[PDB]
RNA sequence: AGCCGCGGUAAUUCCAGCUCCAAUAGCGUAUAUUAAAGUUGUUGCAGUUAAAAAGCUCGUAGUUGAACUUUGGGCCCGGUUGGCCGGUCGGAUUUCCAACGGGGCCUUUCCUUCUGGCUAACCUUGAGUCCUUGUGGCUCUUGGCGAACCAGGACUUUUACUUUGAAAAAAUUAGAGUGUUCAAAGCAGGCGUAUUGCUCGAAUAUAUUAGCAUGGAAUAAUAGAAUAGGACGUUUGGUUCUAUUUUGUUGGUUUCUAGGACCAUCGUAAUGAUUAAUAGGGACGGUCGGGGGCAUAACUACUGCGAAAGCAUUUGCCAAGGACGUUUUCAUUAAUCUAACCAUAAACUAUGCCGACUAGGGAUCGGGUGGUGUUUUUUUAAUGACCCACUCGGCACCUUACGAGAAAUCAAAGU
RNA sequence: CGAUGGUAGGAUAGUGGCCUACCAUGGUUUCAACGGGUAACGGGGAAUAAGGGUUCGAUUCCGGAGAGGGAGCCUGAGAAACG
């Protein structure tokens, strides 16, 4: 949201979920957040590079939310052969 | 479905149940029904004369209870009779009779568990002279 | 709608009406009778046009011009 | 907008306030009008004008 | 939902997606039209021929392999019966419970599931009327229960 | 029974997106389901879809964003004026600048502010936000 | 002292003194009506326990009713907007861009035509006209036409809705202009030399049912060829009816000719019938049940049947009915079926009822399809029982709750 | 004892069951006819108002009716008139 002049001016932006889409808000006190770690060609991790997903309220509470690990990770190259999407 | 019709060609029922069962509303049956007429004791009007048979006294009996003075009249337009009421001269000093009075109603509504009971009706002038002229004392009973 | 007289005839006509607080509309409909000249033929059922001339009865003031059938 | 009653109507009920001077100069447009207030008219009448002009030592001398 | 009723079932047959005729069918149009008045002239509704047609042989859907109907095709050979098919059956029904009725009275049950079957008649009716494939004085009754099929 | 297909293959929709999804099944199609779904593909509400066809009325698979709120229907379809779309406008709509009310006209079925511009009205037949 | 109430001495309300508050010309009291009132509910209420779903099924009028029949592609003109551009002794824009609406043609494809003038325009026998010389057009002459306008037509299903127009008195209502000294009003007024003057006004909007004129073809109805008396033909035979014309003219005749309809058969078109609803009815095959009528307890819940009240010994008759199974068939959806008792069972009540969708869990009752699994044995294939898994239909039960609710609670009492 | 239509007359400024003769048997109705109430003259308009609406209109303008209650007619272009 944004004047005449062109300025934001909103508090500030809020974050969406990444399985659903909808909105995160400040009582949503269930809403995970997870990184995980790259890796390095001999084999070891950088210790301050990420790749973040973030889960919102109620895809957890029905219990949905795994299997939007693995649909979310899996097109991020991170596993391969554990999702399907023909069910 | 919400037990209504919806449809678009549908407006001659949905005007001929709500004119039934507006009969429920309680001041709208008797406006057209007209019981003013026939049941009042004014008739539909604000104020009526009438002529003071006699004095009465009347008492409110649960938790309450004093001494409330009252007065008993006969309408000069219709012939029947009411009891009014007279405000506050509660000495009991003045009693008068044979008299031409104004009545008014109460703005009505009230709570008779203390037993203020079924009286409608109050004074508002009387002789040609209103009252609190008298309670305060402006103009004094007219005669020779 | 009926044709029981001697060169008159009956006509139905139909039409709707609108009710403004209810936003909806009501069926209505109104007889009309009028004149039948000998030349036509017509049974119950069909559809006529009509036009309209000065009063010929207590009740009458059209006359079948055209028809078409059912 | 481009609308032949909001450009006839409203330019001149814009006029008349500015014609009094309750609206302020640069503010001539009609969004400006619905913050307007109770006072920038109070401060136009002739009892308020005179003493600001400087011919009564107070308000109740106007 | 089963008028008349308080069933819910559902169960019928589900036609195939294909609108020609199978690869295995070694046949003619003209060498199949003609059992269809084979068996007409032994005096069969439609409903039995085309039952006796699949399970002996093999069509699948008449509809199909020759390019009308039954019906159509008998209507066209003028051995067509004159009242519809189904609601013959209707009035054929009728009269069994009205023979029972003559030898019983004690059934107050069985009398109401008569008013029942009548009723689905004059549904029946009104529609073949309206579509002007009965005479538009066609009416059923009792007298004429035992008058026009009995 | 079964009275109106529109209302109810937008009631198939909103129900599987409360809970969620991203995608639902709609059956039977019908030629004014298409046209109030191709105008909410061209604002962004919803995703794209496919047509099954097995010859009787087919079937339709939608794909739903994360983006709609509700979607509905009006069921007697009143005559709207011309006069008056916008006091359904400032009824049905949560805020003054984003939402839409469909129409059928008698230039096809259309939004509420392509039917400004182009001068015409209609019945009307839904909502979208 | 409207209504909760304050009195039983001295009262944080009666009766009076003092000091404060509210409106200032009191809205003080009475009686009607409007808002408050989602307590009349189209927008927009109330389903179990709070007022409130009729004893039960068939069925009038009324209301409401599945899907489908011209989409797409290509070219081209001309709108005002975001604009580049300002170029400047804010207005041009040489000039281009994005959108937004509008024409136009072409694609198997829109007014359906006819006769006349009639006007411009292509052209015909052919030059005038004047420009490089022309059947060049422009336009002259004969002649083919489309082309603008009048006039006769000529025939063609019918509505609902919506767009724009004419026509809905003034006064009043929204409202433009205008120092009645401001205002409510009024329709006035303003300017010079005031010396014989010129000069602006008295607008505009408010279809708000029915009728009238007009644009569009979505939505929802309606008609058309099935025994073809169907449509097109300059196939041919007919039967009629009019005489406008010419035989100056007149009346007395009929010859054609045009001009009306109807009468057989002879020709060409691809000749002409929407699907088959996880709507409904009808057949068809094997079954199931304390369903009903005539005759001759235990099993009773864990669950069976019937529109409801209700329904238990075997055997046989007479008809009815749900569900399942199926590559059969037709093209459907509302007038209100001892007796009589006294209530002496918190005497559980805001449920066309049909339809779509929305989380789990295991037991049981019907019908069907599976399986190297069993075992009576015919044999560890199979008849046969079991067993396992799926599947469509039934009365019930246990979980949770995103949801709903005043709560108890509820897979609907949810969306 | 005209209710709905047909044919011919009478009467009127004139059409018409407006009235009279002979004949036909029609016309209105659950889309509410016919009857009962109205402390009911109709509209332009009025009060309240988010939107939809609820309640009023004897009363300055236009239309009808009346002159104590019913009926009848004279003069006139025009009245069933009440100065």
């Amino acid at each position: 949201m944004e004047n005449d002049k062109g300025q934001l001016v909103e508090l500030y932006v809020p974050r969406k979920c990444s399985a659903t889409n909808r909105i995160i808000k400040a009582d949503d006190h269930a809403s995970v957040q997870i990184n995980v770690a790259k890796v390095d060609e001999e084999g070891r991790a950088i210790p301050g590079e990420y790749v973040t997903y973030a889960l919102s309220g109620y895809v957890r509470s029905r219990g949905e939310s795994d299997d939007s690990l693995n649909r979310l990770a899996q097109n991020d190259g991170l596993l391969k052969n554990v999702w399907s999407y023909s069910r | 479905g919400k037990g209504k019709p919806r449809g678009l060609n549908s407006a001659r029922k949905l005007r001929v149940h709500r004119r039934n069962n507006r009969w429920a509303e309680n001041n709208y049956k008797k406006r057209l029904l007209g019981t003013a007429f026939k049941s009042s004791p004014f008739g539909g009007s604000s104020h009526a004369k009438g002529i003071v048979l006699e004095k009465l006294g009347i008492e409110s009996k649960q938790p309450n209870s004093a001494i409330r003075k009252c007065v008993r009249v006969q309408l000069i337009k219709n012939g029947k009779k009411v009891t009014a009421f007279v405000p506050n001269d509660g000495c009991l000093n003045f009693v008068d009779e044979n008299d031409e009075v104004l009545l008014a109603g109460f703005g009505r509504k009230g709570k008779a568990k203390g037993d203020i009971p079924g009286v409608r009706f109050k004074v508002v002038k009387v002789s040609g002279v209103s009252l609190l002229a008298l309670w305060k004392e402006k103009k004094e009973k007219p005669r020779s | 709608v009926s044709t029981k007289m001697h060169r008159t005839i009956v006509i139905r006509r139909a039409y709707l009406h609108y009710i403004p607080k209810y936003n909806r509309y009501e069926k209505r409909h109104k007889n009309v009778p009028v004149h039948v000249s000998p030349a036509f033929r017509v049974q119950v059922g069909d559809i006529v046009t009509v036009g309209q001339c000065r009063p010929i009865s207590k009740t009458v003031r059209f006359n079948v011009v055209k028809v078409s059938a059912a | 907008e481009k609308d032949p009653k909001r450009l006839f109507e409203g330019n001149a009920l814009i006029r008349r306030l500015v014609r009094v001077g309750v609206l302020s100069e640069d503010k001539k447009k009609l969004d400006y009008v619905l913050a307007l207030k109770v006072e920038d008219f109070l401060e136009r009448r002739l009892q308020t004008q005179v003493y600001k002009l400087g011919l009564a030592k107070s308000v109740h001398h106007a | 939902g089963r008028m008349h009723s308080a069933g819910k079932g559902i169960s019928s047959s589900a036609i195939p997606y294909s609108r020609n005729a199978p690869a295995w069918f070694k046949l003619s149009s003209e060498s199949v039209i003609e059992q269809i008045v084979k068996y007409a002239r032994k005096g069969l509704t439609p409903s039995q021929i085309g039952v006796l047609l699949r399970d002996a042989h093999g069509v699948t859907q008449a509809r199909v392999i020759t390019g009308n109907k039954i019906m159509r095709i008998l209507k066209s050979n003028g051995l067509a019966p004159e009242i519809p098919e189904d609601l013959y059956y209707l009035i054929k029904k009728a009269v069994s419970v009205r023979k029972h009725l003559e030898r019983n009275r004690k059934d107050k049950d069985a009398k109401f599931r008569l008013i029942l079957i009548e009723s689905r008649i004059h549904r029946l009716a009104r529609y073949y009327r309206t579509v002007a494939v009965l005479p538009p004085n066609w009416k059923y009754e009792s007298a004429t229960a035992s008058a026009l099929v009995n | 029974t079964r009275s109106s297909v529109l209302a109810d293959a937008l009631n198939a929709i909103n129900n599987a997106e409360k809970t969620g999804k991203r995608q639902v099944l709609i059956r039977p199609s019908s030629k004014v389901i298409i046209k109030f779904l191709q105008v909410m593909q061209k604002h962004g509400y919803i995703g794209e879809f496919e047509y099954i066809d097995d010859h009787r009325s087919g079937k339709i698979v939608v794909q739903l964003n994360g983006r709609l709120n509700k979607c509905g229907v009006i069921s007697p379809r009143f005559n709207v004026k011309i006069g008056d779309i916008e006091k359904w406008t400032a009824n049905l709509l949560p805020a003054r600048q984003f939402g839409y009310v469909i129409l059928t006209t008698s230039a096809g079925i259309m939004d509420h502010e392509e039917a400004r511009r182009k001068h015409v009205s209609g019945k009307i037949l839904g909502f979208v936000y």
